[PDB]
RNA sequence: GGUAUG
RNA sequence: GGCCCCCUGGACGAAGACUGACGCUCAGGUGCGAAAGCGUGGGGAGCAAACAGGAUUAGAUACCCUGGUAGUCCACGCCGUA
RNA sequence: CCGCAAGGUUAAAACUCAAAUGAAUUGACGGGGGCCCGCACAAGCGGUGGAGCAUGUGGUUUAAUUCGAUGCAACGCGAAG
RNA sequence: CAGGGCUACACACGUGCUACAAUGGCGCAUACAAAGAGAAGCGACCUCGCGAGAGCAAGCGGACCUCAUAAAGUGCGUCGUAGUCCGGAUUGGAGUCUGCAACUCGACUCCAUGAAGUCGGAAUCGCUAGUAAUCGUGGAUCAGAAUGCCACGGUGAAUACGU
RNA sequence: GCGGGGUGGAGCAGGGUAGCUCGUCGGGCUCAUAACCCGAAGGUCGUCGGUUCAAAUCCGGCCCCCGC
């Protein structure tokens, strides 16, 4: 039955997906402010956020210099996101910290 | 017969274009590193955090040829 | 049948 | 680029008759000049920059989907470029 | 100079490079087209991947785990012990 | 030069072998190969040992002698779908043989033990005929030490519309 | 003060009848990497019971915990 339209107004309640941002070791100010401007955005919208550092090859021996990175994330996203997960480990190649709407 | 060099141990600070690097050496200054030849001809990679030695010369001490990498 | 990248 | 009428420019052919070099080119100048665009006032079916939502994706400020405003149309003026 | 504006028109130089460029030639490549072949696919039959064990390799370990082979074309390979 | 290591073992992968049974296992009886090796070698018969083997000792540098019963098969019996009379890992005890020597680290036998495994996810390999599959057999290296490699026969399929 | 909820590491589904997402590890695919594909490990589910044939489930306590 148009019964249905109840779920089309239901379905006007709303649903949060987590969406991937891939840092890299290395990446520099310019890229880092274009994809935190993506985060902002992402969050503000009302949406989760899977952020991701890939070493590469020899790469995973510094991942110390990654984890730099991440840590600069949380702290600009300081007052619009709280921290979900860190990584410690480095599992595959990758740390996968997931930030969350305040 | 030529000039003798200063060879000292440094750590990559950040990679710049075309196989240059800044590296900050054992004496705490930050030199302006190229690549050597050799490393370039064998391809041997550098990185950030990579551990260099750098080869220095009296007549400019914001430059050098990193030589090795271990 | 169409994904990019060395 | 439907058809019809009104007004109007050029081209070409046939024979002649007529004028008698009146020609050719042309810096500067003058006009015309797709589409978009601009000003003012109309009009607005369809289409559709922007934009809104839905997807896709690593991301998707796109390609795809549903809508959709300027605009596209008319008058007059402007623009003077492909 | 022109335009309400968007802009148009006229139109340099420093500097830096040792090229930039046109057409065509031979390859190679194309999510271009056309024609073919091979257990390439399809059709089958039996396997590998799961188990235990043998064997080689990586890794890790070690005083040493000797050296070499590393996609196809290293890995029951040099080693027929 | 002796001893150790190349045999290490949280683990990941390549190539194999053996299975998960009844188209089979076990017992007994009984058919049919090819190819090859051999002198400090192959070693019969016979005697002894449950057996691996031992002793004695012919023959053969081989179409002669020896390795050396092919196995799958066939027949009859038994097991009756069970982790089993499937599987044979692992471990204990006891041996044999080669070798100055089998602790690290051999092969094989005997008694005991009787693990995982009930046909294997994604993915992936080989093969078009005497092939695949399966069944034995031999050889090179070699004192001893193949599930590898190189060869040999036995039984013996399925399927190919097509690009 | 008042509530929500406490579910594999992650967070979220789920009167009995525990997944899903991403981690986590390994594999597959590729010349290689991401992507893609497969497998496994992770809970006993806040706690405490009662109570229900059923305890994530029901009911209360408690631990709460943040929102407030
Ligand atoms: N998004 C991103 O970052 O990566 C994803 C992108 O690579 C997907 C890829 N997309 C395409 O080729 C585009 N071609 C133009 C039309 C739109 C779109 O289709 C693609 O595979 N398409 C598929 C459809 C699809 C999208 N997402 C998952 N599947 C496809 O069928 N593409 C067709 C083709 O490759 O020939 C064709 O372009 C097509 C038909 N219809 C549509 Cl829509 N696209
Ligand atoms: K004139
Ligand atoms: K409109
Ligand atoms: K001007
Ligand atoms: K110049
Ligand atoms: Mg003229
Ligand atoms: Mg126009
Ligand atoms: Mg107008
Ligand atoms: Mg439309
Ligand atoms: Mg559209
Ligand atoms: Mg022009």
């Amino acid at each position: 039955e148009k019964s249905k339209s109840s779920k089309e107004q239901k379905k006007k309640q709303k649903v949060i997906q987590v969406k991937e941002i891939k840092f890299r070791p290395g990446t520099d100010e310019g890229d880092y402010q274009v994809k935190l401007r993506s985060l902002i955005r992402f969050l503000e919208e009302g949406d989760k956020a899977k952020i991701t550092l890939r070493f590469r090859g020899r790469e995973m021996a510094h991942q110390q210099i990654g984890m730099e990175v991440l840590n600069r994330v949380k702290d600009d996203l300081q007052e619009l996101a709280v921290v979900e997960s860190f990584p410690t480990k480095i599992e595959g190649r990758q740390m996968i910290m997931v930030l969350a709407p305040k | 017969a030529k000039e003798d060099n200063i060879e000292m141990q440094g750590t990559v600070l950040e990679t710049l274009p075309n196989t240059m690097f800044r590296v900050e050496l054992e004496n705490g200054h930050v030199v302006t590193a190229h690549i050597s030849g050799k490393m370039r001809k064998n391809y041997i990679r550098i990185l950030t955090g990579d551990k260099v030695t750098v080869e220095l010369t009296p007549y400019d001490l914001s430059k050098g040829r990193i030589v090795f990498r271990s």
